[PDB]
C-alpha cells in the first residue's frame, strides 16, 4: 500500500497534510510514503527531514498520486472548472482523506464519484469524546484563536499590557470575545498572557465557568436564538463594547449563516483605533462590515477578516492536521496485511464517508 | 544603628496589622519572588488584612518591570496602584512591606540636594507604622547611595534572598 | 503664552506631540494651546477630544505655528533643503521642543538659528534620576521592544506558547534577543509572557542579572571570542531573533552576519531594530521584509510609530515634565534656567547663535 501527500495549490494555503513524526508511524504501519517536492515549504517542513523519517520524494504532484492507494490532502482538490484538475491525478479507486467541504461543494463530490474514488471528509467528524483526536475543526480553530489575538495586536496602535512608567501609565488593552468555543478559549488565554483585561460572552451557560478559570469576566445576558435575544445581548454588551479596544468574534451555527453580534450601529460607538477580528468571516461574519481577505476601515475601527486563519500558523497547524488524519486511519489497518478496511458500523467511518466506489 | 529581623519577626508584624502595602523593586525581580509574594498577600488578606501594591514608575530596570512579574504571578489589576494615587495611603498603613526596592523609597530624593537621586519622586514608605525592607546585604541600589531609612526607629532589615525570605515568611504565617 | 503642536509631516510618522490629559495641564499653567487639525489621527486622538480639554484647532500648519511662543513636535522639523520648510513656519525667537537629532543633523540646527529660535533637543536629556520623567529615549524605545515581539510573532508561522492538545503537542517558540537595553528587556518580557523560551546575549557583563530578572537565560560559556560559538549554538535552534544594539552617531554593530543566517533554520525571522543605523544584520533593508536562505529579515522604520496611540501620550508627558518647572507667575511666561543641568545639557541654539559644545 502507498500513501501520498501533495503540495496545496489553492491560493494562500501553506499547510501540508504531513510531518516527519507521522511518516514514521505510517512506515511502521505498513505504508510507503510519497510526498511532493517542496510540499512542506510553508509549514517549515523540509524534504530532507521527510526522507529521514522514511518517505520518498516525488518530483511532481502527478507522480506522487499515480500509484497511491490512499491520498492525504489538507484542502479539497480543485476541479477542471477551477483551473488545474487534481481529482484527475488521483488513481482510480483510491481513498481520499481531507477537509473536503463536502456539504457546500457538490462539484468536487461528483468529480471523485466518477473516478471511483472513496472520499472521507474530515470536517464531518461526529462530535464525540473518542473522536477528539481526529477532529480537524478543533485543532485548526484552536490555533486560529491564538492567531486572532496576534492579528489584533499587530493592527492595534497601542500595546496590550499595563505598564507603570516614568512618563505615565500605559493602560491595559480591553478585549471582548464573542463566542467562547475552542477558538474563543484560546483567544482569551492569549490575550490574558499579553496582559489585557478580557470580557467574554456566549449563549451557553457552561462556558461561564471556563471564562472565569482563564481569568476573564463573563457577560451575563449552539442554535439560532432569535431577534429578541440579539437585542438583550446588544444592550448588555454595549457598556463593555464601548470601552473595548479589541473585539474577537468567533460564533458559528451549523448549517445557518454566522450570527450578527456587532452591527453597523454598534461599531459606530466603539473608540477610534479599535479593532475587530472576525474569524467567522468565511461564513458571512459576526460583523457585516467584514469582507473576506481584507481589512475594512470604517468609523475609525479596523475590521479584519483574513481567510484560512489556521494557514497563518501553518507550521503548527500542519503537524496537528496530519495527526488528526493518522488517528482517523490507524484503527482500521489490521495487524500485518497491508490493507485498509473501514468498519462502517464505526460512526467515525459512516458520518465522514461521502462517496465510495462509484456511488454516494 | 540598624535593627535586624527574621522571617518570624516579619510574620508577627503583618499578621497583627489591619493594612499592608507591598512595595516591590528590582530585588524582587532578580530573585523572581513574585509568586511567593502573591501567596503571602492572599494568606494575608485571608486573615482579613487589607492589601495593596505600590509600584514606583522606575522600579526594576525597565518600564513595566513590576507589572509583568505581578501579572505572571496572577495579581489582580485592582490591587495594583501607581505612585501618584497611592502615596497618601501610606499614612494609614501599619506596614510598608518593601521587597527588593531601595532607591524607590530613599527620602534623600526630598532632602539631600547634592544627591544623585535628588528631585526624583519617591514612595512615602516612612509614613507607614513600620517598614520591612528585604535585601541580602547593606549595599546601595542603582544610584550608589545609602538609604537613611535603614537605620531609623521604625524600620526593620530582613537579610536574605527575596524569594527565600518571602517563602519563609509564608511558612511562619500558618 | 501660546503653544502649538503641528501634524508630523515626515513619511510614516503617525505620532503627535500632544494628548488631551496634557492639554488640560498646559491650560492650567496659563497657555492658550493650539494644535493643527488631523495631527492626532495616527494616534487615535480626534480633534473633538482635543477641543474638549481646552485646545483650539488651527486649519493649516502655518496658522497653528504663526503666533506660537512654544512649539512641540515629535521629529525634527523639515528644512527647505528637503523640500518643505517647516522651520520657516516657526515664529522668530520662539521655543521648539522635540526629538531634534541635533548631533547628527547640523542643517536643521542652523536653519533654526537663522530664525533665532531656541531649540531644546529632547534626546540630549541628561541621565539623572529626576530626568526620567522627561526621557523620550526610554519611553519610546520601551514600546519598540514590545512591538518587536508583536511583529516577530506576526511573521512567525507557529504559536509562541507550548500547546498540549488532543491532536498532539506543538513546542514553544525560541527567541534570542541581542542587546539588553530598555527595548530588549521589554522584548524579553513580551516574548516571555507569550510562552516562548527566551535567550539573550549582551557584551556588558552586569546584563546577566537583568535578563534573569525577567525569566530569560543569559548566554554564558586569550581570545574569549569562542563566545561566538555559544551564540551560534542557540541561534541555530532559534525561531525569532530580535536585535536591538545601537551606538549613537556611529553605524550599528553587526551581530548576525550573513554567514550566521545561513546556518539558521527555515521559517526563522530576524527583527532588526537597528535597521535605521545600518542594522545588526547587514541583510536587513529599511522598510521591508527581505527573505534569504529561508529567513525573513524584518526591518521596519520608526517602530515607536507602529504603537503611536500609546507612544504619543508618553512623549507628550515627557515634554510637559521638561517644561513645567519653568513656567512661573509673571503674566504667563517661561523662564529657562541655565543652572538647571536639564536645560543646559539639552539646549542647542539660543537667539541667533549655536550654544551646545558639539
Ligand atoms: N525601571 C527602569 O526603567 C530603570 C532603568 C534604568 C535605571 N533604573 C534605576 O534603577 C533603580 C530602581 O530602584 P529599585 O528601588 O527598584 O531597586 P534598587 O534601587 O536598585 O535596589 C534594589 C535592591 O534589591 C536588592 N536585591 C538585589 N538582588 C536581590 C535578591 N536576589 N533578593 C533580595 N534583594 C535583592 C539589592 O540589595 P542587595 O544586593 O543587598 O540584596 C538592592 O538594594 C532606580 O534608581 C532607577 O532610577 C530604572
Ligand atoms: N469531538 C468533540 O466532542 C467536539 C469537537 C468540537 C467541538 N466540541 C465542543 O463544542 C463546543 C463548541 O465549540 P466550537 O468551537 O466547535 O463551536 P463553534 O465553532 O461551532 O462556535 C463557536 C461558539 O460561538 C458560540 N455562539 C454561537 N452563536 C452565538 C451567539 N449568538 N452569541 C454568543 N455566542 C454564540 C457557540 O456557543 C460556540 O461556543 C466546545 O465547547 C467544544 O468542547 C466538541
Ligand atoms: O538602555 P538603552 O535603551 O539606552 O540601551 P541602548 O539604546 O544604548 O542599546 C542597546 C544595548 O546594546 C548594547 N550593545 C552595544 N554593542 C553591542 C554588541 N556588540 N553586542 C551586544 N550588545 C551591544 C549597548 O551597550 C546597549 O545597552
Amino acid at each position: 500500500m502507498k500513501i501520498a501527500i501533495p503540495k496545496e495549490r489553492r491560493p494562500g494555503e501553506d499547510r501540508v497534510a504531513i510531518s516527519p513524526e507521522v511518516v514514521k508511524k505510517l512506515v511502521g504501519l505498513g505504508f510507503e510514503v510519497i510526498v511532493e517536492q517542496g510540499a512542506g515549504v510553508g509549514a517549515s517542513i523540509t524534504d530532507d527531514a521527510l526522507t529521514a523519517a522514511g518517505a520518498t520524494i516525488a518530483s511532481t504532484a502527478a507522480q506522487a498520486l499515480s500509484q497511491a492507494d490512499v491520498v492525504w490532502k489538507v484542502q479539497r482538490p480543485m476541479t477542471a472548472e477551477e483551473g488545474t484538475d487534481e481529482v484527475a491525478l488521483i488513481k482510480e479507486g483510491a481513498v481520499l482523506m481531507c477537509h473536503l467541504g463536502a456539504l457546500t461543494n457538490r462539484p468536487v463530490v461528483e468529480a471523485l464519484t466518477k473516478r471511483k474514488i472513496t472520499a472521507y471528509a474530515m470536517e464531518l467528524m461526529p462530535r464525540i469524546s473518542r473522536a477528539n483526536s481526529m477532529d480537524i475543526l478543533s485543532s485548526q480553530s484552536n490555533l486560529a484563536g491564538y492567531r486572532a489575538v496576534i492579528d489584533g495586536a499587530y493592527e492595534f496602535a497601542r500595546a496590550f499590557p499595563m505598564m507603570m512608567t516614568a512618563a505615565g501609565t500605559v493602560p491595559p488593552a480591553r478585549v471582548l470575545v464573542f463566542g467562547v468555543g475552542v477558538a474563543g478559549l484560546q483567544a482569551i488565554a492569549t490575550a490574558k498572557r499579553l496582559g489585557a483585561v478580557v470580557m467574554a460572552t456566549d449563549v451557553r451557560a457552561a462556558t461561564k465557568e471556563q471564562v472565569e478559570s482563564l481569568g476573564g469576566k463573563f457577560i451575563t445576558v449552539a442554535k439560532e436564538m432569535g431577534e429578541e435575544f440579539r437585542k438583550k445581548q446588544a444592550e448588555a454588551v454595549l457598556k463593555e463594547l464601548v470601552k473595548t479596544d479589541i473585539a474577537i468574534t468567533t460564533a458559528l451555527i451549523p448549517g445557518k449563516p454566522a450570527p450578527v453580534l456587532i452591527t453597523e450601529e454598534m461599531v459606530t460607538k466603539m473608540k477610534p483605533g479599535s479593532v475587530i477580528i472576525d474569524l467567522a468571516v468565511e461564513a458571512g461574519g459576526n460583523c457585516p462590515l467584514s469582507e473576506p481577505g481584507k481589512i475594512v476601515v470604517k468609523h475609525g475601527v479596523k475590521i479584519v477578516g483574513h481567510t484560512n486563519v489556521p494557514s497563518r500558523v501553518a507550521a503548527d497547524a500542519s503537524p496537528l492536521f496530519a495527526k488528526n488524519l493518522l488517528n482517523f486511519l490507524t484503527p482500521h489497518v489490521d495487524k500485518d496485511t497491508k490493507t485498509l478496511v473501514m468498519k462502517l458500523e464505526d460512526e467515525t467511518v459512516s458520518g465522514t464517508c461521502v462517496t465510495r466506489d462509484g456511488a454516494i | 544603628s540598624v535593627k535586624a529581623g527574621s522571617a518570624e519577626d516579619a510574620a508577627f508584624i503583618m499578621k497583627n496589622a489591619s493594612k499592608v502595602i507591598i512595595v516591590p523593586g528590582y530585588g524582587m525581580a532578580v530573585a523572581q519572588a513574585q509568586h511567593a509574594l502573591r501567596e503571602m498577600a492572599d494568606v494575608l488578606k485571608k486573615e482579613g488584612v487589607e492589601v495593596s501594591y505600590a509600584i514606583h514608575p522606575v522600579a526594576g530596570r525597565m518600564p513595566g518591570h513590576m507589572n509583568v512579574l505581578l501579572a505572571e504571578a496572577n495579581v489582580p489589576y485592582d490591587e495594583v496602584f501607581e505612585l501618584e494615587e497611592i502615596n497618601s495611603s501610606f499614612q494609614t498603613a501599619d506596614v510598608a512591606f518593601v521587597i527588593g526596592a531601595n532607591d524607590v523609597t530613599n527620602p534623600a530624593a526630598k532632602t539631600d540636594p547634592s544627591s544623585p537621586i535628588y528631585g526624583m519622586p519617591i514612595l512615602d514608605v516612612e509614613k507607614a507604622g513600620t517598614v520591612l525592607f528585604i535585601k541580602r546585604s547593606m549595599a546601595s541600589g542603582y544610584a550608589g547611595v545609602e538609604n537613611e531609612l535603614f537605620f531609623r526607629n521604625n524600620t526593620m532589615m530582613l537579610f536574605g534572598d527575596a524569594k527565600k525570605m518571602t517563602e519563609q515568611i509564608v511558612q511562619a504565617m500558618n
